[PDB]
């Protein structure tokens, strides 16, 4: 059965190990579909997304059975909802998941508990990658649209509105990307390396499965992830506010180009809005800083600290 | 996602030859474009799609179009790569050999034959769907090269406003032809301020010095510097040509490196590498990346003001030395109080289909920095231009087309280029101050 | 039926089937064909009654499914559908050749003919409209032909020639209506057993292959006529094959009124041969009325086709989306 | 609905292209230059069908259903000597009238009128040798005066002799003319009959022919024979829909149904990818193209066999036949991309049509880069541009009347006034044709039937 290829495939699928390209392509192809399915209700038809998924699976090589048997489904609960269900924590977005029907005799080793762990980790990585993709799209819209780079009419806005939101996007990038690199190197990379080095001349398949579940537990029992989840639930709402503000300002840029004081009053409304948003982001950052300083276990922690230390 | 390479001038042709050879050796494509990998296993972790087009023959044609006013260098590059590049992706303007090292002749050649290049790039883009931007390889010193580069930059900014356009430009060394070469540069630099979304800087003097340091023979050939540039371009694209989890787009790299479109000129550094033992740990690799004798541009600064730094370490590395070197570098590199002290490291995987480079198991690192050293070379070039312009009116003798019909408009264009590069360097030196972002604080 | 079989043998002689008639290895197969006449009642036309069946004998009848008296008449209904389509196409071709020949005759003997200019314009535009009608007809016909021949070839390459150049896909998957994909049966290893002809089908297997092929044919949505499992077109309330039959009836009425218009034009042509623009004013009025009728039919059919395009776009099937785009 | 078609060779170019086409068909059907099928007559199963173009007297011999007509016996004798026993000597017409007395259309029209009885007898005899007949394929060679006159004579005879047969025509136009006046006059006189009687006409401008023969061939010098080879391969590819009948188009009438929107618009624009059965066809496996790329090349102006003059050209009937192992998904993708990249008249929602052909089991199989080829035919008004300059010539020479002492002999009118009137009438006819073509480029064309009923 060549268990090594199967574990490599499942790491590519549910862990994104050396497979960020495929999931990134799938996210870029259907950003609009995901946002329209997460803003609507469960009665909204998602059959277009299912057709796109099965088309992508058909374009996948038939040998990768783990990807050939990959099936998508929509959940009725959010990811923090099922996290509160399984773990004692307090939380209509991210209702998607993927599952595999492990056959005989592979099902006796690849049980359903590890499958649920894989689904949870995959939905979490999907959340993270979608947020990074939103940040990348925001930076692209900022650095490619001519109105954003254009300046004039005694600006007073570029330095105050554009520069401020650019610095804020830089802060969000230095947070999200930093924590992603930390989790993928000190947790994902180390667990992948251990999973690679353990199957070298194995002794007991039950021992292999026990090591796999222990690594999954170490991934789950990481204090950083548990401390992040509640703060992530607020950082993501801050990101949604930031991107809707970006869209509104992009819509307003073409109109602000030259006569009326009501436009200046709207500009004052926008500047007070974004100053309040920056202050709220700063307060949430300070709260997370307190929470992480109260934590006890520190290299990546020190790097994140340096990132959050104000200049 | 797909990127197209643009080789302008003989310099561009040489560096494109070297880079495509390097990538064919890495991705196991060879000089014949055919897959050097067996057909029994299709599992791959690299991405040859954005740089190579695979046909029914499974041959990888480089996604590059060569533009030059000298057909001999392009013909030679074709001869050394017979069966590798597409003859339809070749553009020589059908005007014969090059003539005139001024920006005027190059820009006029670009304006005259713009339709053919537009058709070529449209055909190349229509070959696929997921396109992201172009790659420009040119020397600002070369007149025809800089003219063609500025023309194509104008065409791609007023034609593809959604495609981010980055370029590679090498500034000349301290020599004699600069008195006119700098001219072209600033003109190109003018467009580099207006339409260029990103730019990696190089200084030919520092490049020659560093090559003479790493190479045993001090008689540094230009092809050796071209090999160095091919290595640095393959290194910066390693995250794109070999993405695993984190970095899969040049847009993300320019996000973490370019904070604002007014500041899109980055200085590279790469160490250690050959062109056979390991004696540079990742900590040593990074402290050498900080060292001025490892940067691909003349520093000429005691303490440059770093704004946003990002590096990629190639090799199997442990995070302990990573954190130690990060702490030491934060203790060493200074950031403005208004900006962030951001430092990011990407673990670049090695290609198993690439022949082993000399000094095996020697971890290496590349770093891209945004500091006030690029503006130092810019100030040197602008001062040379100002001297040779306000002191001698000789540029009114070598012009073509609209620039030859009247030299007063040429003088006005050069003065406007000087003014815009002055505003750019003033914005740079103001960004060094904490009062740069004072409008919000 | 003796003239029928005589015409059959003659058409075999004209077509390449004569080659199969020459080869004794194929003469037995070419003789097994036996056309049939279905009792559809008195008053119908040959274009509606004539059927083309094949009679099989053992040991062949035990494998291939035929239109048996106790079967589902798959081949029968398929041939009837294709026969109505070919009848419409032949009627379009006949109208086209008649119009082309008569307009060629006009151009031959028009000389100057000043008063005819507007009539010639109208005739050209009406022939263009008929061409568009025939284009839509042959377009649907060719889409059906493409899907059918794709099914045939995929069947041959995957059912008749499965043991030769197998798909190599050792994974047997089953799709569930709730999106669940389950591996069928036990998973076999990758051909590794401690070690230190053709997988051909028999009679019942080939017969089940043929029956599943016929089922995959009939289970197509566009072929799902008068079934509760099909979804009707939105804003129409009618199934897609129902609206297709409605459009076929509409275009057949269009062909008939075009035949009437062609007869009127031929009478006007004969009158022009008789006298030089001194009569046929009533024929001109009847031509105008038939033109108005044809314009009304064209507008109604265009509205129906727009509704059909909306149904194909809003059905969800990407192939229906492509078909509606191409018709658009 | 499928019937037999007879080839008509008129003029020196007509005879040369007929020779090349019949050699290409012998190559495809393994018949060779001897008239005896290179395949043994024991294999009765044949996917192709030579009967519509080859009469079978003996089981191994297939006589091409074609008549050789020219005034110069040298080329006819040469083609007969090269093709020993391939052609029928009784179907070779020369009339023994000697060499043509100039390149005047009137000379050819007269030599066709005087010897009309013999050619009509030969045509009737060939019709007697067949049962199911559909129409003829006439090769004009309008660049020559005698050839154009002979073609016009055959057209004027066959329009009223057989009105129930569809008459397609093939007019080859030159790029540059040494005396543009005479060739322009011959082409205008032939185009008059083309508009009057011809049912289908395919134009062949020699400029694109020379360009392609210089591009794909290695030799810079261009020979007329391998240039006619292009037109012969084109005719074979278009006739493939009957010789190798597909499942959508199985009759020339059905093919012209989607190509002839009205008897007025009966001039088509051809295009073809880099060929594979030509002389220098070794530089075709380095292209590495797909079916979508083949469709793009068919829509590219570099592969059109006539003067493109593409200035927002209006299309009326775009059709294509693709020969080889074709994939349906690539076809759908190409159709999607082309419908987004082709100008269509807003009064008609009819889009382009795609047809797929089959490759011969005896043709040399090509590598997977150019194993599949395709032909495209588009109804475009830009064809009148090819005539426009020609009419310009008329419009700038007809004020004086040069070369009038050469079109007065042979024809029924020896006077200058009658010839002048006939030329003015032909000019008026081609002007009205150009007006019809430019009116078809507008939506008011179809609105003419809407404004009145
Ligand atoms: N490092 C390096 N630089 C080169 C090379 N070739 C050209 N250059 C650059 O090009 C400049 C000289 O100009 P040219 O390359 O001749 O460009 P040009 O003046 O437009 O002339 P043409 O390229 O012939 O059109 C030098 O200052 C170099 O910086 C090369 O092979 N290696
Ligand atoms: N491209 C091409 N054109 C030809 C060829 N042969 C003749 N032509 C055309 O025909 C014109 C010359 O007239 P001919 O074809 O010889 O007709 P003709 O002058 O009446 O001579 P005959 O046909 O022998 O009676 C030239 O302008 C060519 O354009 C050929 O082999 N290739």
């Amino acid at each position: 059965y060549d268990l090594i290829n199967v574990l490599k495939h499942l790491q590519q699928i549910f862990l994104g190990y050396q497979s960020g390209h495929n999931v990134l392509k799938f996210l870029t192809k259907n950003m609009g579909e995901l946002t329209k399915h997460y803003r609507n209700d469960n009665n909204a038809n998602y059959d277009k997304l299912l057709q796109n998924f099965e088309l992508e699976r058909q374009s996948e090589n038939p040998n990768n059975l783990m990807r050939q048997l990959l099936m998508i489904q929509f959940d009725t609960e959010t990811l923090p909802q099922v996290l509160s269900h399984y773990l004692q924590i307090y939380p209509a977005i991210y209702h998607l998941k993927f599952d595999i029907n492990i056959p005989y005799p592979l099902n006796i080793i690849i049980s359903r508990t590890c499958m649920i762990k894989y689904q949870i980790i995959l939905r979490y990585q999907l959340v993270l990658q979608y947020h990074s993709r939103l940040l990348d799209e925001t930076w692209m819209d900022l650095n490619k649209t001519p109105s954003w780079k254009y300046r004039g009419y005694s600006h007073t806005v570029k330095r105050r509105i554009v520069r401020a939101t650019r610095v804020l996007h830089a802060k969000m990038n230095h947070f999200i990307k930093t924590i992603m690199e930390y989790f993928n190197q000190n947790v994902i990379d180390k667990e992948v390396y251990s999973l690679e080095k353990c199957y070298r001349n194995p002794t007991l398949a039950v021992a292999i499965q026990n090591e796999l579940e222990g690594g999954l537990t170490n991934i789950m029992t990481n204090r950083c992830l548990s401390d992040l989840i509640p703060l992530q639930l607020q950082i993501f709402d801050i990101v949604y506010k930031f991107c809707k503000f970006i869209k509104s300002m992009r819509a307003k840029l073409c109109q602000l180009d030259p006569q009326e004081d009501a436009a200046l009053e709207l500009i004052q409304k926008l500047i007070e809005y974004i100053s309040n948003a920056s202050s709220i982001f700063r307060k949430c950052l300070i709260n997370f800083t307190q929470e992480l300083s109260t934590e006890k276990f520190a290299a990546g922690i020190e790097r994140v600290l340096y990132s959050i230390v104000p200049p | 996602g797909e990127i197209i390479t643009l080789q302008a001038g003989q310099c561009g042709n040489h560096v494109g030859k070297f880079l495509w050879s390097q990538l064919a050796k890495e991705h196991a494509i060879g000089t014949d474009g055919l897959s050097q990998l067996p057909d029994s296993s299709t599992e791959r972790d690299d991405d040859t799609k954005p740089f190579f087009r695979e046909n029914s023959r499974n041959k990888f044609t480089p996604r590059a179009i060569m533009m030059d006013s000298e057909p001999s260098v392009i013909a030679d590059v074709e001869n050394t790569f017979r069966g590798f590049f597409d003859p339809r992706n070749t553009w020589v303007a059908s005007d014969g050999a090059s003539a005139g090292n001024s920006w005027a002749n190059g820009y006029d050649i670009g304006t005259r034959n713009q339709d053919d290049i537009l058709n070529k790039i449209d055909k190349e883009i229509d070959s696929t769907d997921n396109f992201e931007g172009f790659q420009l390889l040119h020397s600002v010193a070369g007149g025809t090269g800089s003219g063609l580069g500025s023309n194509l930059l104008e065409a791609l900014c007023d034609r593809y406003p959604k495609k981010i356009l980055t370029t590679y430009s090498v500034f000349p060394a301290r020599s004699s032809e600069v008195v006119v070469q700098s001219y072209n540069t600033i003109l190109a630099l003018r467009r580099l301020i207006e339409d260029s979304d990103a730019t990696v800087v190089f200084d030919n003097a520092s490049l020659l010095n560093i090559s003479g340091k790493v190479f045993r023979n001090p008689n540094i050939d230009l092809q050796h510097t071209n090999q160095l540039i091919s290595t640095i371009i393959s290194s910066v694209t390693n995250s794109i040509r070999f993405p695993s989890y984190m970095y899969s787009s040049m847009s993300s790299i320019y996000s973490t490196l370019i904070p604002s479109p007014e500041l899109h000129f980055l200085s590279p550094s790469f160490t250690p590498f050959t062109s056979a033992h390991k004696g540079h740990s990742s900590y040593d690799v990074m402290l050498d990346l900080l060292d001025p004798s490892n940067s691909l541009v003349s520093t000429a600064m005691n303490n440059p003001t770093y704004f946003n730094v990002y590096n990629t370490i190639i090799g199997n590395v442990e995070p302990r030395q990573i954190s130690r070197a990060m702490t030491k570098l934060q203790q060493r590199i200074k950031f403005p109080s208004w900006s962030s002290s951001a430092m990011h490291v990407n673990i670049g995987r090695r290609s198993p289909y690439l022949p082993l480079q000399p000094n095996e198991n020697e971890v290496s690192g590349m770093m891209l920095s945004n500091m006030s050293t690029v503006v130092n070379v810019f100030e040197n070039a602008c001062n040379t231009f100002d001297k040779v312009f306000a002191k001698g009116a000789f540029l009114n003798n070598y012009n073509v087309g609209d620039l030859f019909q009247s030299m007063q408009n040429v003088q006005d264009e050069f003065a406007e280029s000087r003014e815009v590069v002055q505003s750019l360097m003033e914005d740079y030196v103001a960004a060094e101050q904490d009062s740069y972002l004072d409008d919000v604080l | 039926n003796y003239k029928l079989t005589r015409v059959l043998q003659e058409a075999v002689q004209l077509s390449s089937l004569r080659h199969l008639m020459n080869s004794p290895r194929n003469s037995s197969v070419i003789n097994g064909l036996d056309a049939r006449v279905l009792d559809l009642g008195h008053g119908s036309v040959g274009w509606d009654v004539f059927t083309l069946d094949y009679i099989l004998y053992p040991p062949l009848s035990l494998v291939l499914n035929v239109n048996r008296p106790f079967g589902r008449k798959e081949y029968l209904r398929i041939f009837n559908f294709l026969w109505r389509f070919k009848k419409n196409n032949y009627f379009y071709q006949k109208e086209m050749l008649k119009s082309n020949d008569i307009i060629r005759s006009f151009k031959k003997i028009r000389g100057y003919n000043p008063l005819i200019r507007d009539i010639i314009n109208k005739l050209s535009r009406i022939s263009i409209l008929r061409t568009q009608f025939q284009q839509f007809n042959s377009k649907m016909e060719s889409y059906y032909l493409n899907c059918i021949i794709e099914e045939n070839f995929k069947e041959m390459t995957r059912k008749l020639q499965r043991t030769e150049n197998k798909s190599q896909n050792q994974f047997d998957l089953i799709r569930l209506n709730n999106g669940t994909i389950e591996l069928n049966g036990i998973l076999t290893p990758k051909a590794e057993v401690l070690t230190k002809i053709e997988k051909t089908l028999n009679i019942d297997e080939l017969e089940s292959v043929h029956n599943t092929f016929l089922t995959n044919i009939l289970s197509h949505k566009l072929f799902a006529t008068n079934t509760s499992e099909i979804s009707v077109g939105d804003y129409s309330g009618q199934p897609y094959p129902t609206s297709l039959v409605l459009l076929l009836n509409s275009v057949y009425e269009f062909v008939k009124v075009y035949c009437n218009l062609n007869d009127i034009g031929y009478e006007i042509f004969i009158k022009m041969n008789l006298n030089d623009h001194e009569a046929s004013n009533g024929l001109l009025g009847k031509f105008n009325t038939n033109l108005k009728e044809i314009v009304s039919q064209y507008k109604n059919f265009k509205d129906r086709l727009y509704i059909f395009r909306a149904d194909l776009k809003n059905d969800g099937d990407e192939e229906l989306f492509l078909l509606s785009k191409s018709l658009r």
